[PDB]
RNA sequence: AGAGUUAAAUUAUAACUAAGCUGUAAAAAGCCCUAGUUAAAAUAAAAUAACCCACGAAAGUGACUCUAAUAAUCCUGACACACGAUAGCUAGGACCCAAACUGGGAUUAGAUACCCCACUAUGCCUAGCCCUAAACCCAAAUAGUUACAUAACAAAACUAUUCGCCAGAGUACUACUCGCAACUGCCUAAAACUCAAAGGACUUGGCGGUGCUUCACAUCCACCUAGAGGAGCCUGUUCUA
């Protein structure tokens, strides 16, 4: 508002092709969280709700995060087994 | 061939015009896309408005023009109406996050009017007034 | 990290939005991630640096951070 | 489980409360 | 099923059979066919080899008939195309020269042509929502398409008709202003075809 | 990098007061979740409505537009295909990762130990 | 395997080196026992489950004239034997 | 704890432009002194950083700046002393926005609810009260050990020094007392009587208007064909007889 206008969350559509300009708009937004926050003010969310919240999504990545750092080091090992019908 | 996807600041020298116009000169469309309803305004660089379509105007009612389709009928109108004052560049301001969003900006491009620049000015508070409580208790 | 220079810290905001960066994505030590912040809002306020979009003289400066936007 | 427990003095306070309001 | 999954729908063309030394592919692929040792279902009694069957004219029999009087049937078919025949050769001789190159006198394409004309393009599903039913518009498949037109020709070519007409008769009427776009029939087709512009926005409930 | 664990659960040793209350145990099972099928929307909705704009100004009559019309089905015809074509090569490859039951079996090979 | 700390010389930059000295102690032992079992004419079974010597010591047992059971291994093999193997039946005198 | 300050929103208020705007699973009611854009004080609240885990005795504290500042040469300890979320009370000031209550609109058999719109007490500041929370990390403070050792589940098992508590379930966060700026209050806290259980954790079922996958092949939806439900008869039920 007393920025300066155009600056900001302005994406230059390309060879004229505006679908595409748009999904770069709608990644940059996503990757910042502007879009999860917009949508979690649209309502009120009481702040134990709120902390509740938190919580459960940092587990949930600690998990999500540590799985796949499993599967990625188990990764290897998925190749043609060498000892068949041993 | 360089292509930046940020604007053109004011102060540069840059030289880019579409129809010889400066990134500054150009009209801008206004989109409100707003979960019940979708509005648009093309107004002037300089802040006087050249044409306003909305999904009211449009000819829809209550739950129907909360759609995409509602919303792209809209954008085509608009466009219409615009481009009949002779705009054939327009810089695209997205305001909120409604089923209207995309659909007016591709409505506006059906319609016979050219994207340049998309912009998404949508309020996010920094924690200013406190929104209304939440469904079903 | 000094308030007064907006060019270090404008590294470590997101171009588009204007957002500071996690440790996950400017990879500092807690230490100094959080004097970045603090010298982050610091200028903000002094009216030093933009809050809502980095600077666009510092756009072509070097990109420290890990994230990519563009694909 | 232990809600039970917890209901059981709910009740009671709520018609405790009821009644302080009426005496 | 009668029929094992293991038994193979006929080829009753005789082009396919007769031409063969100019296709590779094909010949790979007949090649395959009967030397796989493939069981193949016994030619049915309604399709032949005939130079003069037309599988939509068959169809529209098929539809036609009512109990199992496949001969009934026909015969209506039959009576009809002559009864369309009839018509356009009493109208091609009471007209000039320029109306004689333009007025059509094979049935069969006059048959395909009004059936063409009388197939919705697009259709309407029931959707539940939120306890209510809403009708959507819903793109349809040609074959569902093709049903329709021919479902909604004999519909009302037995429905409306006065009771002292006949069957053939009253067909021929409408396979010629279906011929022309102003029969009932279209009229049909329209009334979806407005219905489902009236409900447009409610295209989006289709999740498919 | 995983987000830091010490410090975080309520236990009798620890100093603070919670971070996390985790709902169910974090320990790593031995198998992973199934891919959650895709939400399908409606196609070829942008034709259909170029269409229905064609017929509402020509008065509905078919000849008028023959573009529209073959369009509209030409996109469903790609819909029709898609539906068809995709449900098995999306159930199949996983593009850099592997299929669930491969990920189960690799995960059965080499277990997490609890116990002991 | 904290049981194991008793035998290990120490530990190298992350890698556990056994104590050798106590490896040899024992393995004599071993072997001797192993030896006057097979003199007593007694059943030796040598049992892995490991999927690259798993020939090799299919081999070496039948070639020592004692068996083997490298595979997969059936539930009640040892506890009820009369079942799995039949009516009446010896069972190993020692296992490797 | 003070004092000072404000970026993003939001709003009084004008200026253009448009007839609608708002609102839902869908509507209605409301508003058109409305809506979009451009300008904007006050008030309130503090995106991102935070995938951090710091400060405080606890309650609590995460916009910015400065001033003052975080007891004990560190064992335990009250009914004494000083604090103590939200709500609430008194008085004065504020009011963007939210909102018990209430009034409208739907919904429903009803709907004194859930859903929609308006608006109030109240949420804010100053001063004083009130002293309660699932004030729960349901795990007392201070030193220690990882020895012995699995009821179950959960956050593995234990020593020493202490203090506070607990003797079936209801009755009962109740009745009576004492004290208290509390007067529909807090605190303290019985008995008659009733029962032969009340509780804790698990197990296998069954169920679930719970979620995720996969299906239905005359089969649920989509769809196809012929019928029934209306007529006369035929024949069977129920009634009445
Ligand atoms: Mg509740
Ligand atoms: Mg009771
Ligand atoms: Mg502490
Ligand atoms: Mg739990
Ligand atoms: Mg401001
Ligand atoms: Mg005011
Ligand atoms: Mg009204
Ligand atoms: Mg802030
Ligand atoms: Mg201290
Ligand atoms: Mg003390
Ligand atoms: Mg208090
Ligand atoms: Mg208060
Ligand atoms: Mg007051
Ligand atoms: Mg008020
Ligand atoms: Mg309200
Ligand atoms: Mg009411
Ligand atoms: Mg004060
Ligand atoms: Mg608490
Ligand atoms: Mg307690
Ligand atoms: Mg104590
Ligand atoms: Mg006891
Ligand atoms: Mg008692
Ligand atoms: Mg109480
Ligand atoms: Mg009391
Ligand atoms: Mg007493
Ligand atoms: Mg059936
Ligand atoms: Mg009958
Ligand atoms: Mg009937
Ligand atoms: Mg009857
Ligand atoms: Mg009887």
């Amino acid at each position: 508002a007393n920025h300066l206008k155009f600056i900001a969350r302005t994406v230059m559509v390309q060879e004229g092709n505006v679908e595409g300009a748009y999904r770069t708009l709608n990644r940059i937004l996503t990757m910042d969280g502007l879009i999860e926050d917009i949508k979690r003010r649209r309502y009120y969310e009481k702040p134990c709700r709120r902390r509740q919240r938190e919580s459960y999504e940092t587990c949930r990545r600690i998990y999500n995060m540590e799985m796949a750092r499993k599967i990625n080091f188990l990764m290897r090992k998925n190749r043609a087994d060498p000892w068949q019908g041993c | 061939s360089s292509f930046s996807i940020y604007p053109p600041i004011p102060g540069q020298e840059n030289s880019l015009r579409w129809a010889g116009k400066k990134f500054e000169e150009i009209p801008i469309a206004h989109i409100k896309a707003s979960y019940n309803n979708t509005q648009i305004q093309v107004v002037s660089a300089a802040h006087q408005p050249l044409a306003h379509a909305s999904c009211g105007t449009e000819g829809f009612r209550n739950a129907k023009k909360g759609t995409g389709i509602a919303a792209q009928t809209a954008g085509i109108a608009a466009a219409a109406k615009a481009t009949g004052k002779g705009v054939t560049h327009v810089r695209v301001v997205v305001k909120g996050l409604g089923p209207g969003r995309l659909s007016a900006i591709k409505g506006l491009t059906m319609g016979g009017l050219e994207v340049i620049s998309i912009t998404d000015n949508t309020p996010i508070p920094h924690n200013g007034c406190r929104p209304r409580k939440a469904r079903r208790l | 990290v000094d308030y007064k220079n907006v060019q270090l810290l404008s590294q470590f905001i997101s171009p588009f939005t204007g957002c500071i960066y996690g440790r996950h994505i400017t990879g500092l030590c807690g230490k100094k991630q959080k004097e970045i912040t603090k010298a982050i809002k610091r200028a903000q306020i002094l009216g030093f640096m933009p809050v809502t979009y980095k600077d666009p003289a510092y756009l072509k400066d070097p990109k420290v951070c890990n994230i990519k936007y563009r694909e | 489980k232990n809600i039970l427990k917890i209901r059981r003095r709910k009740m009671n306070h709520h018609k405790y409360r009821k009644l302080v309001k009426r005496t | 099923s009668r029929y094992g999954p293991e038994y193979k729908d006929p080829q009753i063309d005789k082009e396919y059979y007769r031409k063969p030394l100019a296709e590779q592919t094909e010949e790979e692929k007949y090649e395959r066919d009967f030397k796989k040792t493939q069981l193949i279902k016994a030619a049915p009694a309604t399709k032949t080899s005939s130079v003069f069957e037309d599988p939509v004219i068959s169809k529209f029999t098929n539809m036609m008939m009512k109990g199992g009087n496949k001969v009934l049937a026909r015969s209506l078919m039959t009576q009809t195309l002559e009864a369309v025949k009839r018509k356009q050769f009493a109208k091609y001789h009471a007209a000039s020269a320029e109306e004689q190159a333009t007025i059509e006198r094979n049935p069969y394409t006059i048959f395909h042509q009004a059936l063409k004309n009388c197939e919705p393009v697009i259709g309407l599903v029931p959707i539940l929502k939120g306890g209510h039913f809403y009708q959507v518009p819903v793109p349809l498949a040609d074959r569902r398409r093709r049903f329709l037109a021919m479902k909604w020709m004999i519909a009302e070519c037995r429905e409306k008709k006065h009771r002292r007409v006949l069957m053939p008769e009253k067909l021929s009427q409408e396979l010629l202003e279906a011929f022309h776009n102003q029969g009932p029939v279209i009229k049909r087709k329209h009334d979806m075809h407005k219905m489902a512009e009236a409900n447009r926005a409610l295209a989006h409930y289709r999740w498919w | 990098a995983t987000p830091s664990l010490r410090g975080r659960l309520a236990r009798l040793g620890n100093p603070r007061r919670p971070i996390l209350k985790p709902n169910k145990p974090l320990i790593l099972a031995n198998h992973v979740g199934e891919r959650r099928r895709e939400k399908g929307e409606a196609t070829c909705i942008t034709e259909m409505s170029v269409m229905m704009a064609c017929w509402k100004q020509n008065e509905f009559r078919d000849e008028a537009c023959r573009k529209e019309i073959q369009d509209f089905f030409d996109c469903a015809s790609r819909a029709e295909a898609a539906r068809k074509m995709r449900s098995i090569q999306e159930n199949l490859g996983e593009l850099g990762s592997l299929p669930p039951k491969k990920l189960n079996k690799l995960l059965h090979r080499f277990p997490n130990k609890p116990h002991v | 395997h904290r049981f194991m700390e008793p035998y290990l010389f120490g530990s190298r930059l992350g890698q556990d080196i056994i104590d050798l000295e106590q490896t040899a102690a024992h393995l004599q032992l071993a072997l001797n026992f192993t030896a006057h079992v097979a003199y007593r004419e007694g059943i030796i079974l040598f049992v892995s489950r490991h999927r690259q010597f798993a020939h090799l010591i299919e081999t070496t047992a039948r070639d020592c004239g004692e068996y083997a059971h490298t595979r997969y291994f059936k539930g009640g093999l040892l506890t009820n034997a009369p079942l799995l193997l039949g009516p009446g039946v010896r069972l190993p005198d020692l296992i490797i």
